[PDB]
């Protein structure tokens, strides 16, 4: 979080870039991060 | 509208004549790379060059 | 990124790893010919993209009638004199941040004050 | 002066001579009328000629074309 | 039996206004040294403006599966088109069925 | 605040260098061939024919009584002539194909070896793949490996 | 004017974002399935993908466009060649030929004639046609790029 900008870099154990960039997608849409499935903007209303 | 009217259209052959003339460049000799800032021109949707 | 086309057969390269060298190559599948790679970088995809925003400024963009006028000056020629329209990228995110366009050096310069 | 602006009012004048020229129903006359000069002669020179083979045992041609069409 | 005739021969080609290309389907050439014209038999004379000045894997050839009696002619050494008494012409211009 | 129609009441009270001569071939040369351009799509520059080194080829590659149906005669001469020309070596190959839309106004200027000049009429235009240049041909088997 | 033509093209851009493998096929009139570009293009007789890229993209400073553009240079790699191009068209689509030496023949003479009434349907013209097929290609990336 100190860093100015922030980094992730990963790697793994025969045309390896389509399997590589195949996990890019499982990266970012097949990873919930945290909370529950389906829901989005949760407003706070008083 | 009152002064509204349809257009009856005329022969598009003496303007893509015409065009040529003033030094539009036919599209078969078109570089994309080469030439690159150069408007492209349609006449009636058809690309002339 | 920026990939190469073979010589020859014109054709796109596709990166090959050297594991005799360990070093990265660029190879056209149709022919023989490969040669080095200039950059370990291969693939940027750029969810977030800023580009697009100053698109599409031409030549001739200080003739539009249809465009507004603006009385800022530049801040390289100070010319008053710019024509000024909104970021290109349509998007529902977009910023309605304006691109100043000076119509004596052709430089783009922002309204933005918060980052430029 | 003949060169100097014109006020708002002027402008009917202009209006005036457009429906003077023109008329209320026009379009219809115009685009009838260049249907009628142009698009008749057209169509019929397009597709008119037709040609029958004949075949004999010697083979045979019968033709067909249509020229200028006349209106009455 | 193609041959080769020489290529050596350089021939410039020109993208003539219409009119006259048609009427030919003599003048004298004077070169300006980067700039160069055409002085006509009577009428005008022409400007030549050099249009690409490399122009390569463009070459020339005649005629005299079904082969046939053929040889080459030469490369195209330049590009050219033709610029242009003219008002009358460019009047003409301007004034550019049943 | 009104209309004003008394209009008609009121406009009618109110009214170094170097010459060298060009010259037209006689046409006989001109009976004897037709002229024909020649381009490449290679990218690579240079392509002298001398580079393509030779032998030098070029060469081309019961009903009762019922109807025809009808056409122009240019046009049917061009269908007519559909088996293109090509040239080799005995292996270098390149393929031509109509430009079809250049015919237009084209005007040969021969240099000839004093600096007056001949000029032909073009006849056509052409363009010449450098073809088979990776020479794989993999047709119906390729077909058949996309219907993977 | 003449015989009121309702000859429709369709370039259909395959693949919801965020998922890769987004490509690019293009229907025909009278054939049955979707045909990918560079397939197209090898039918109008440009067989290099360099070139192909020219007529879609005609600035090479943009890499994002080039960048969709591999998944269809893929297909492309897999069809090489010009005349090969031409005998999977006409297999893809209307069987009436029967025969391979007709049906060939039959593809070039539709891409001529019925693909693109308007420019021309006159021979040798396929260059012309060529650059405004990459013109929509260009237009519809275009639009997927939000721009
Ligand atoms: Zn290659
Ligand atoms: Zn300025």
């Amino acid at each position: 979080d100190n860093d100015e900008k922030l980094i992730i870099r990963c790697r793994v154990v025969a045309e390896e870039d389509h399997m590589l960039k195949k996990i890019e997608n499982t990266m970012l849409e097949n990873i919930t991060l945290r909370g529950v499935e389906n829901i989005e903007r949760v407003v706070m209303m008083k | 509208s009152l002064m509204s009217c349809i257009s009856v259209g005329t022969d598009p052959m003496p303007i893509i004549t015409f065009l040529s003339e003033w030094g539009m460049e036919p599209l078969e000799d078109y570089v994309p790379h080469q030439s690159p800032d150069a408007t492209r021109v349609f006449v009636n949707g058809v690309w002339h060059g | 990124t920026t990939f190469r086309f073979c010589r020859d057969c014109n054709n796109m390269l596709y990166p090959r790893e050297d594991k005799e060298n360990n070093r990265l190559l660029f190879e056209c599948r149709t022919c023989s010919y490969v040669e080095e790679a200039g950059s370990p970088l291969v693939y940027r995809h750029e969810l977030i993209t800023n580009i697009g925003e100053t698109a599409g400024v031409v030549q001739d963009i200080g003739s539009d009638p249809t465009l507004p006028r603006s009385d800022r000056e530049c801040p390289k020629c100070h010319s008053r004199e710019n024509v000024f329209f909104q970021s290109q990228q349509r998007r529902k995110d977009t910023s309605m941040v304006l691109f100043f366009v000076c119509l004596s050096c052709s430089h783009i310069f922002t309204s933005d004050q918060k980052n430029k | 002066d003949e060169s100097a602006p014109i006020t708002a009012e002027d402008s009917w004048a202009v209006i005036s001579a457009f429906f003077r020229e023109k008329g209320l129903v026009s379009q219809q006359l115009d685009s009838f009328n260049q249907f009628v000069d142009y698009t008749l002669q057209d169509i019929i020179c397009e597709d008119s000629t037709l040609i029958l083979e004949q075949l004999a045992q010697i083979s045979r041609k019968y033709e067909i074309s249509f020229g200028k069409i006349y209106v009455t | 039996d193609l041959d080769l005739e020489r290529s050596n021969r350089q021939v410039w080609l020109v993208r003539l206004p219409m009119f006259l290309a048609e009427k030919w389907r003599l003048g004298k050439i004077r070169i300006n040294k980067s700039k160069i014209t055409l002085l006509l038999n009577e009428p005008h004379e022409y400007d030549l403006e050099l249009t690409k000045k490399v122009v390569e894997n463009e070459y020339v050839f005649t005629e005299q599966t079904i082969p046939k009696k053929t040889a080459i002619v030469g490369t195209v050494c330049h590009e050219c088109q033709v610029m242009p008494y003219h008002k009358i012409v460019e009047q003409r211009r301007n004034i550019v069925k049943e | 605040f009104i209309k004003r129609d008394r209009m008609r009441r009121n406009f009618l009270r109110m009214r170094e260098y170097n010459e060298f001569p060009l010259r037209a071939i006689p046409k006989e040369d001109l009976e004897n061939m037709r002229t024909h351009l020649l381009k490449f799509q290679s990218k690579k520059k240079i392509n002298p024919v001398t580079d393509f080194h030779l032998p030098v080829r070029l060469h081309r590659k019961r009903k009762t009584r019922q109807l025809k149906v009808l056409d122009e005669n240019a046009k049917k001469l061009r269908f007519e002539e559909f088996y293109p020309w090509v040239m080799e070596d005995f292996y270098n190959t390149w393929v031509g194909s109509y430009e079809a839309g250049n015919s237009d106004s084209y005007v040969l200027l021969s240099v000839e070896d004093d600096g007056s000049f001949t000029m032909i009429p073009a006849d056509k235009v052409y363009k010449f793949t450098a073809r088979n240049k990776y020479a794989t041909l993999t047709i119906d088997e390729a077909e058949k490996r996309m219907d993977k | 004017k003449g015989s009121r033509f309702i000859s429709t093209l369709q370039v259909k851009l395959y693949g919801r974002e965020g998922s890769s493998a987004r490509t690019i096929k293009a229907t025909l009139p009278y054939i049955k399935q979707d045909i990918p570009i560079v397939i197209i293009f090898r039918a109008l007789g440009i067989i290099p993908d360099g070139e192909i890229l020219e007529h879609i993209c005609y600035d090479v400073n943009d890499w994002q466009m080039l960048e969709m553009l591999k998944p269809c240079v893929e297909d492309g790699f897999v069809i090489q060649d010009r005349e090969t191009a031409l005998d999977f068209i006409g297999r893809r689509g209307t069987a009436l030929g029967i025969k391979k030496e007709k049906r060939i023949q039959y593809a070039k003479d539709i891409l001529q004639k019925e693909f693109l009434p308007h420019i021309t349907q006159l021979e040798g013209f396929e260059s012309r046609k060529a650059f405004f097929l990459g013109y929509m290609i260009n237009r519809l990336l275009l639009c997927a790029l939000d721009r």
